[PDB]
């Protein structure tokens, strides 16, 4: 497949990484009680183990030739929950900060004392201002469309 | 103007024990200094070398291996308490060189007998680049 | 004249006004921040408290209540560590059997798949193996529930709600006066008597009744569950006189001063348990009853109110000669009008006594099950070392600000402080040549054994079997220690520790408690180059403190304040003239020096003392003697110790051992950080913040408060703090990680 | 005979010797 | 000998000569400002380049500079 | 100088500055004048700069080159040789 | 009463007066050291110096040196010795080369320590130090070759 990669679901190595894995804490359950509080976490952490093996298998992950699940990020449209949507998600939620804290930085700059707004935050107009954010990609676009968004005279 | 007094050997000094902070042979061989003051009362004053010394009533006249050290004692002299204090440079000639206050008035005292030394009629943003004067031995803030 | 309690009525009235204004002690402060730089000052003079004010009275009532703030944080700890033990831990299932499980009291939450921390320390317990060595502690005082253990937590607690509320009443409410703190005299005797005589004769008090006999029926192998409750042993007494027939008469012996009658549970034996590989419980107590005597005499030397006993400054000016002119008249008045002098003095004194305690903890092992337990042992050395190094630093920080802001010729004179001042310069100049001198021959015979063995020539080489260099005097007062018991300390019958010899090895659980220590040549060079180290880092200390006022350099340094970038690059240059930069230096080399002690303690203890005793009595040590061999050369500590012990650590990943891997890595990381604040100049961070600046101004995004980089000061802070941070824990990490594996 | 015998002293021993020697002669003294 | 120069932006404040350790600086008559006062720099053959002055210099950019130059026994601060 | 409390006078700067010699014996030669005289005829011709500069140099320079140049084997092992056959790399050799 | 005293009473030189520094015999041993005997031609000063130094160098070179289990460890490190005096010597006479002249007067003090005019010492000039240094490497050849001399040639019993 995509450089050379074969499908988890159907590679050698990553089941035998799953089976190998899982071997190991079946080890740690042993020379307790069976059913103690030790033990029952032991298990937890198997089945857990087990779904991650599986939900990896899911998805459709990309293995090489240690088994581990390689991560594509050249565009293909077969690998985008990999790192193009996560990363839309991203500049969604970074641009939502930095438009949050440069939006405040704009309301508090109008005052005589605006160090005294920074050191001490004005949790009221902060929190009138977080939830622009939600929209500050349309914002963002409007402000540099309306050529505000750039100092001019700097 | 301001014949500078002259220093007056046979002047006691502090009472003071002795210090590995003193003269060395640059005293002996380039320079000195000698501060002198006047001494309302005997009092204590800390060294500008050492610990502290005892200022007799009366004429003190202490020698010092470097002028920025005189300048110290006669700060601390001039501020902490109130003593009017003038200092001069020996040499091994045995030749000494009245230095401070050099014409009776301290220097922070604007006085009308002083030409003016390395002052510039421009902002200091108006200096030459050094391209200016590659090749000639001035420097672009000398001129 | 007498001595009384005076006070003042509130005299600051509790409020929440200043929580709101940012350093409301420093009126630059308080107005508010124009630049960054204002909130590093914030922080930087949040308890100095002899420059936010100049009365003496205020500074000693903030002293005062911030000291009881502080002993409410130690209990809060104690508190902690105590509850941690009664609900987190295997301490019942360790008391059982303590020479298999090992001791942990820490279980971490299942969250991101941590819970591999949570290893197989055994006992049907998974959990974090702790090194605090409180299991021992526990175990020694009688503890033998958790019941115990939460009563002692509730305890505590409540024992810091009442600090807290005494810092905040003895500051708000009742603060006393001057005159109150200026009384040494009935404070030493408070404190000599009754903090420490009373204390002690108090815990002695509480070994013969609860220690003594509960570790008895544990010793003998009662099950700790069948065990009688501590109090039954108060109320019926013939269930100690089944232990302690001289219970018997009780307390007629005292008495009637037969207190050979007494012999049965005080006793002068020495040396070690045999079963439990500590000290003999019997000699503990013995021990803190003459403790407590010796205290209780002591704090009835200084008078106070009734005539008899001795004032402080008749004492210290009694003590003069030709040497030293009038020495010591004048001491008591600068020793109780500053408080860095008695800061400093305390602070050396108590760095000097946890060093003592590291060294004597390690030699003469006190609690049970404790010197088989070699991570517990490590630890605790190794902890006890780097605080008091760190207090040692401070000693001689303190000490340079009293010279800068509180030392005063006009009105307080001293001779002895002054003729120090006078000769200075020879002081200093001797110093640095025995420095010198010492860093030549211990060193430079490292580097020779080096070449030597690089040239192929070990004949040449100073060892063991080419050029010995025998420490004769450690031998011969070590050979004098193991023939003191009986022929001049006749009343011992054990030497005072198995380290000084006589044979007699004690082991517990197939490990090896103790044996006599060898002392050879690689023992003679390595305590030279202990010697070197300490005189470095006193020479640095001692030459910040003799010329923190005035230097031949910069003849007015005082004004320039205790701490100080520079003077201008004039005279050559002035770089750190100051006297706050020469503790900068100190701690570099405190540093060094505590590194290379824990380095050889360790190395040794798992060379020539640790390791597994077998059936014929045949001990195999951890390292097989590779100290007396390869500890010689540079080589051998690269080779044989680091490269050698470092494999456990890098191995740790994969285990529940994976921690110390981890934060082994990331001290590496953080030390490796320091360095960016060490090497370089805040004129070219100023620079690049100005860019950055630019930046942020080009889109409405720049901060009011201006972004400035940090002082020249703040920087080799900075630089010097993440320093130490990322070395004391990449060595933190190695040795647990090793000894816990290993051990 | 054996060629490194002598000229490894020699460049090693006497030559920085001399070389040392005479160029502290030069720097340390006012022409 | 350190260079020491004094340009006319100087406002005669007069901290800088309060602040020189070695008296290099003086204070001298003018006209181009309302103290009628400006620095002088007649001694610096006593500088010893430790830029005191310039660090009381109140304006912007500074009106005194010392420009360190070549080095004397007494430009070094040295006692031996 | 030294008139009960003063210590500074222009006339003698070397008392003013300590320019004494603290240890100078300013005594007659020790040594018998027969002795004196067997030694300074002895040991004359090593008394020039630069004569006794340049034969140090250079005799000390021959001196090394012949004692080194000569040398037993017994002295140096470096020329003594190696002794054994040699082994083989890891797969050179 | 007090011991340290300023020197000579003046208390702004930068040195004191102790008992290591200037207590009677100490004074008088300083002062009867060929270093310290001002009016003696300093060739006779240069060669008792000289002996007593080359004496000294066959000590520990011999000893501790890599022949010591050899034969020749005798004349091995004496040779050692001869090649360390004879490389104290050129630095002896490059220093005297390089900080005096002949033309120029000798640079000790001229003063004594109670204030009195004295021959200022020969050895600070140009052919006086020549003259020191020469006898200084005579007296180290013959001092090493007269120690070289006592042990290894004769048996002579030692240790
Ligand atoms: C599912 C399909 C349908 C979806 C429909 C979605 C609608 C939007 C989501 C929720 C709508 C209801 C929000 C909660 C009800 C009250 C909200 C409100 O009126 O609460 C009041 C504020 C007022 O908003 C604006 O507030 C601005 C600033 O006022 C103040 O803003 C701050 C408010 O505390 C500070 O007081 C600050 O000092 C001050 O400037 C403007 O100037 C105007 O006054 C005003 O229009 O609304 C607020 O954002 C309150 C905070 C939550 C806003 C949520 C917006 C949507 C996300
Ligand atoms: C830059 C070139 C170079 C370098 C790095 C060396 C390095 C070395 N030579 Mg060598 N040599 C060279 C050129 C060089 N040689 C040339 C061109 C000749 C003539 C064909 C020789 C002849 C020679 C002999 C006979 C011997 C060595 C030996 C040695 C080794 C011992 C060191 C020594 O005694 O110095 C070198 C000794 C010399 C006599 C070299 C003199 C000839 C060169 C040109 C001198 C240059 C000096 C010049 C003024 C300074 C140049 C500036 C710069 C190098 C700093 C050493 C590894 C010895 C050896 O074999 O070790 C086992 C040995 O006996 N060399
Ligand atoms: C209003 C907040 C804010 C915003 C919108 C920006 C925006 C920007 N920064 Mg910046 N920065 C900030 C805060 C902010 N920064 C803070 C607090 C610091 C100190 C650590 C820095 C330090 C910094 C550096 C060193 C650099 C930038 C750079 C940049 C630019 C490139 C993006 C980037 O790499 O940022 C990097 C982001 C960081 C380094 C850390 C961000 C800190 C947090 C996430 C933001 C704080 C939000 C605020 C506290 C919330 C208050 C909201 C209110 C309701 C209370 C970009 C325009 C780079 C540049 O110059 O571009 C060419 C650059 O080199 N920033
Ligand atoms: C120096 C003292 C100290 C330290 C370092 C710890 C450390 C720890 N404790 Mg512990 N604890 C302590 C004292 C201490 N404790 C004391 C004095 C008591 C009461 C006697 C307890 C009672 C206690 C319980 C019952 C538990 C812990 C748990 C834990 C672990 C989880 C951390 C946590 O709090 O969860 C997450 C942190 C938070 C949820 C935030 C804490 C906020 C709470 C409301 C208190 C802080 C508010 C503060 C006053 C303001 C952790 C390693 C847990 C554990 O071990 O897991 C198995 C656990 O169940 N502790
Ligand atoms: C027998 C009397 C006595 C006792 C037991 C103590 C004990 C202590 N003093 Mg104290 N002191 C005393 C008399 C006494 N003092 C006198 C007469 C004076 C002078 C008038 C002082 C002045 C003084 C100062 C200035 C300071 C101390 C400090 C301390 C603490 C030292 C830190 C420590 O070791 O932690 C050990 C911890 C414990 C022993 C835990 C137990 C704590 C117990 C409950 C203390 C109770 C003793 C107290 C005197 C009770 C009287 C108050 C009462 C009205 C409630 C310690 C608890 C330091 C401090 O305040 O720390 C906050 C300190 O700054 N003392
Ligand atoms: C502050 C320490 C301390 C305290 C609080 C106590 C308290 C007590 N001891 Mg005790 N004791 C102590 C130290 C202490 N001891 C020491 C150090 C020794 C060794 C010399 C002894 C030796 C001793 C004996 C021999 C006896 C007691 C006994 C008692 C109890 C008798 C009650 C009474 O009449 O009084 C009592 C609870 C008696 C007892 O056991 O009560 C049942 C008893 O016979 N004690
Ligand atoms: C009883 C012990 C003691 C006491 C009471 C004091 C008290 C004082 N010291 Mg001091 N000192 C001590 C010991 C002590 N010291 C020791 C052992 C050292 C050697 C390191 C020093 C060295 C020292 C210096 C160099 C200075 C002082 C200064 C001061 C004064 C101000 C301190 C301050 O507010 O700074 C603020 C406190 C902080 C900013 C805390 C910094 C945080 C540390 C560096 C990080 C620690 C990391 C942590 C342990 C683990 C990492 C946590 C992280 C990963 C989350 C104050 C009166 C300062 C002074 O000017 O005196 C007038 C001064 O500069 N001390
Ligand atoms: C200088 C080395 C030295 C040391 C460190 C000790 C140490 C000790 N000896 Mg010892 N002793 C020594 C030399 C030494 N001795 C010599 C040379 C002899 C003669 C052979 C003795 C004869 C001797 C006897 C007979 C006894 C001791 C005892 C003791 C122990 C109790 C100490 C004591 O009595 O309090 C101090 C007593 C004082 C009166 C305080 C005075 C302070 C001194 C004199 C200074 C103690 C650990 C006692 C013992 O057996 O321990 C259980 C005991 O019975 N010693
Ligand atoms: C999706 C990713 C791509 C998005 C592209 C968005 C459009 C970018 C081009 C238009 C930018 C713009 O209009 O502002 C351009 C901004 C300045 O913005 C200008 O401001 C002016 C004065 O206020 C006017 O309002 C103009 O209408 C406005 O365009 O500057 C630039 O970006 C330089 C490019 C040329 C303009
Ligand atoms: C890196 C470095 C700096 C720059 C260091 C700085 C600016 C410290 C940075 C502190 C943090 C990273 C910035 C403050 C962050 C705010 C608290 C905002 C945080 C809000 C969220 C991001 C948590 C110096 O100023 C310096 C000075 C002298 C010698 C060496 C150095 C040096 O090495
Ligand atoms: S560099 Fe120093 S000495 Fe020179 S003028 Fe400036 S402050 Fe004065
Ligand atoms: S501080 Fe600056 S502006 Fe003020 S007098 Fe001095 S040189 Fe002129």
């Amino acid at each position: 497949d995509i450089a050379g990669l074969t499908p988890c679901k159907d590679s050698k190595q990553f089941a035998k990484r799953e089976k190998q894995s899982i071997k190991k804490l079946e080890s740690s359950l042993k020379l307790y009680a069976p059913d103690s509080a030790p033990a029952l976490a032991i298990n937890a952490t198997i089945e857990k183990t087990k779904r991650r093996f599986d939900n990896y298998g899911k998805q459709g992950l990309l293995c090489g030739a240690d088994g581990l699940p390689h991560l594509i990020v050249s565009g293909d449209q077969r690998h985008w929950g990999e790192f193009i949507t996560p990363g839309i998600l991203f500049l969604y939620i970074a641009g939502w900060i930095g438009w949050v804290g440069r939006s405040y930085l704009i309301a508090i700059r109008d005052d005589k004392k605006p160090t005294q707004k920074e050191i001490i935050i004005d949790v009221p107009l902060a929190t009138g201002l977080v939830f622009r954010g939600f929209s500050w990609p349309i914002a963002a676009y409007r402000e540099l469309l309306n050529g505000e968004l750039v100092a001019k005279d700097v | 103007g301001f014949t500078p007094p002259e220093l007056d050997p046979n002047t006691p000094s502090p009472i003071f024990g002795g210090s590995t902070g003193g003269l060395l042979r640059k005293a002996q061989v380039e320079e000195f200094y000698v501060i002198t003051w006047e001494s309302p009362k005997e009092q204590i004053f800390e060294m500008p070398t050492g610990g502290a010394a005892i200022m007799r009533e009366g004429p003190n006249l202490l020698k010092l291996a470097r002028k920025e050290q005189c300048l110290a004692l006669g700060t601390r002299l001039r501020s902490k308490y109130k003593i009017k204090y003038q200092f001069y440079r020996v040499f091994p000639s045995g030749e000494v060189q009245y230095l401070h206050p050099k014409d009776g008035v301290y220097p922070e005292k604007v006085n009308p007998g002083r030409q003016g030394v390395g002052v510039n009629f421009r902002s200091i943003g108006k200096n030459v680049s050094p391209i200016e004067v590659k090749f000639t031995g001035k420097q672009p803030y000398d001129l | 004249p007498e001595v009384k309690i005076l006070v003042d009525r509130d005299p600051i009235k509790t409020s929440f006004e200043q929580w709101a204004k940012p350093g409301h002690f420093s009126r630059t402060i308080a107005k508010g921040p124009d630049t960054t730089t204002w909130i590093w000052n914030l922080h930087a003079d949040a308890h100095d408290f002899d420059s936010h004010t100049s009365d003496l009275e205020e500074i000693s009532r903030k002293v005062f209540s911030a000291h009881f703030g502080q002993l409410s944080i130690i209990f809060l700890w104690l508190s902690g560590m105590y509850f941690h033990g009664a609900r987190f831990s295997n301490y019942e299932a360790w008391l059982n059997d303590p020479t298999h499980i090992r001791p942990s009291a820490q279980v971490v939450w299942p969250i991101v798949g941590q819970e591999i921390l949570n290893g197989d320390v055994g006992g049907g317990f998974r959990g974090i193996q702790i090194t605090s060595g409180f299991f021992q502690i526990w175990r020694a005082s009688g503890i033998t529930s958790e019941l115990q253990l939460y009563c002692t937590a509730i305890g505590a607690l409540v024992f810091a709600a009442l600090m807290l509320f005494a810092g905040w009443f003895h500051y708000h409410k009742a603060a006393p006066k001057l005159v109150w703190f200026q009384d040494v005299e009935s404070m030493l005797n408070h404190h000599l008597a009754g903090l420490l005589g009373l204390g002690s004769l108090s815990w002695a008090g509480h070994q013969v009744h609860v220690s003594l006999p509960i570790n008895q029926f544990l010793n003998a192998g009662v099950d700790p569950k069948e065990i009688p409750l501590p109090h039954e042993f108060i109320l019926n007494r013939d269930l100690l006189a089944q232990l302690y027939p001289s219970f018997a008469e009780g307390a007629t012996p005292f008495f009637t001063l037969n207190w050979s009658k007494y012999a049965d549970f005080l006793t002068f034996r020495g040396g070690l348990d045999p079963l439990t590989g500590g000290l003999w419980l019997t000699d503990i107590a013995h021990h803190h009853l003459a403790i407590a005597i010796l205290f209780l005499i002591a704090g009835h030397m200084y008078r106070t109110n009734w005539g008899i006993g001795h004032g402080i400054k008749d004492i210290l000016e009694a003590h003069k000669g030709p040497f030293t002119g009038q020495g010591h008249k004048g001491l008591y008045e600068i020793l109780t009008t500053s408080w860095h002098a008695q800061l400093s003095i305390n602070l050396a004194m108590l760095g000097s006594l946890t060093i003592i305690v590291a060294h004597h903890m390690y030699a003469m092992p006190p609690y049970p099950y404790l010197a088989t337990d070699y991570g517990t042992q490590l630890s605790l050395f190794t902890h006890h070392m780097w605080i008091g190094g760190f207090l040692i630093v401070g000693a001689a920080a303190h000490a340079a600000i009293f010279m800068v802001r509180d030392y005063d010729p006009t009105t307080r004179y001293n001779d002895l402080l002054d003729r120090v001042l006078r000769h200075r310069d020879a002081i200093i100049s001797h110093l640095n040549w025995v420095c010198i001198f010492l860093g030549f021959h211990s060193f430079g015979l490292y580097i020779h054994n080096d070449t030597m063995s690089a040239l192929g020539r070990p004949q040449d080489m100073f060892s063991d079997t080419a050029i010995q260099l025998q420490p004769v005097f450690a031998q011969w007062i070590q050979n004098t220690h193991a023939l003191a018991p009986g022929t001049t300390a006749p009343g011992a019958t054990t030497s005072t520790s198995l380290t000084w010899g006589g044979g007699d090895l004690v082991s517990v659980g197939g490990k090896v408690a103790l044996l006599p220590i060898p002392l050879g040549t690689a023992d003679f060079l390595v305590h030279h180059i202990h010697a070197f180290t300490i005189h470095v880092t006193v020479l640095i200390l001692l030459k910040g403190v003799l010329f923190a006022r005035s230097s031949r350099l910069i003849p007015d340094k005082a004004n320039l304040g205790f701490r100080f970038p520079c003077d201008g690059p004039g005279r050559g240059g002035t770089c750190q003239v100051s006297a706050w930069d020469h503790v900068f230096l100190g701690l570099f080399w405190m540093y060094n020096a505590i590194s290379v002690v824990i380095f050889h303690f360790s190395w040794k203890m798992q060379s020539d003392v640790w390791g597994s005793i077998n059936d014929q009595g045949v001990v195999t040590h951890i390292t097989g003697g590779n100290f007396a061999q390869s500890s010689i050369t540079i080589n051998g500590w690269l080779r044989d110790f680091l490269w050698a012990q470092a494999s456990q650590v890098i191995q740790s990943y994969g285990s529940s051992l994976s921690a110390y891997g981890l934060f082994f890595l990331g001290a590496h990381f953080v030390w490796a950080f320091s360095l960016m604040f060490l090497f370089s100049g805040r004129g070219y961070w100023q620079e690049l913040i100005e860019s950055i600046v630019w930046a942020h101004n080009k889109l409405k995004v720049a901060p009011a408060t201006q972004p400035r980089a940090l002082s020249i000061v703040q920087g080799r802070a900075v630089g010097v703090t993440h320093y130490l941070l990322g070395g004391i824990a990449t060595t933190w990490a190695f040795f647990l990680a090793r000894i816990i594996a290993v051990g | 005979i054996n060629l490194p015998s002598l000229f490894v002293p020699l460049v090693g021993l006497l030559f920085p010797a001399v070389a040392m020697a005479s160029l502290f002669l030069h720097v340390e003294k006012r022409l | 000998s350190h260079s020491v120069k004094i340009y006319d932006t100087c406002i005669g404040c007069t901290q800088c000569v309060r602040a020189c350790p070695t008296d290099v600086l003086e204070m001298i008559p003018w006209g181009g400002c309302k103290a009628k006062q400006i620095a002088s720099a007649p001694r610096t053959e006593d500088c010893v380049g430790c830029k005191r002055c310039e660090s009381a210099c109140p304006t912007d950019f500074l009106s005194v500079r010392v420009y360190l130059w070549h080095e004397t026994t007494r430009s070094m601060g040295l006692a031996y | 100088y030294g008139d009960k409390s003063v210590y500074f006078d222009l006339e003698d700067l070397g008392n003013t500055t300590g320019q004494w010699d603290l240890y100078g014996s300013d005594a007659p030669s020790p040594y018998n004048s027969l002795q004196s005289k067997f030694f300074e005829t002895f040991a004359a011709p090593f008394t020039k700069r630069g004569l006794l500069l340049k034969f140090l140099i250079l005799g000390g320079g021959s001196t090394l080159a012949y004692f080194s140049a000569t040398a037993s084997g017994d002295i140096l092992p470096i020329k003594k040789g190696p002794q054994l056959p040699p082994q083989l790399g890891p797969r050179l050799g | 009463y007090q011991v340290v005293q300023p020197i000579n009473g003046d208390p702004f030189i930068g040195s004191l007066e102790t008992p290591v520094t200037s207590s009677p015999l100490v004074a008088w041993y300083l002062s009867n050291l060929p270093g310290y005997r001002t009016a003696v031609n300093p060739l006779l000063r240069g060669i008792e110096v000289g002996l007593a130094h080359g004496f000294l160098l066959v000590g520990p070179f011999v000893k501790a040196g890599p022949l010591r289990n050899t034969e020749i460890a005798g004349q091995a490190g004496s040779l050692a010795a001869g090649g360390l005096v004879v490389i104290l010597s050129i630095c002896l006479t490059i220093y005297g080369i390089s900080s005096f002249n002949e033309g120029d007067p000798s640079t000790a003090p001229s003063l004594t320590l109670t204030g009195r005019k004295k021959q200022p010492d020969q050895l600070q000039t140009a052919d006086g130090w020549a003259k020191f240094t020469g006898g200084f490497f005579f007296g180290g050849i013959s001092g090493v070759t007269w120690a070289f001399f006592l042990l290894y040639v004769l048996d002579l019993p030692y240790f």
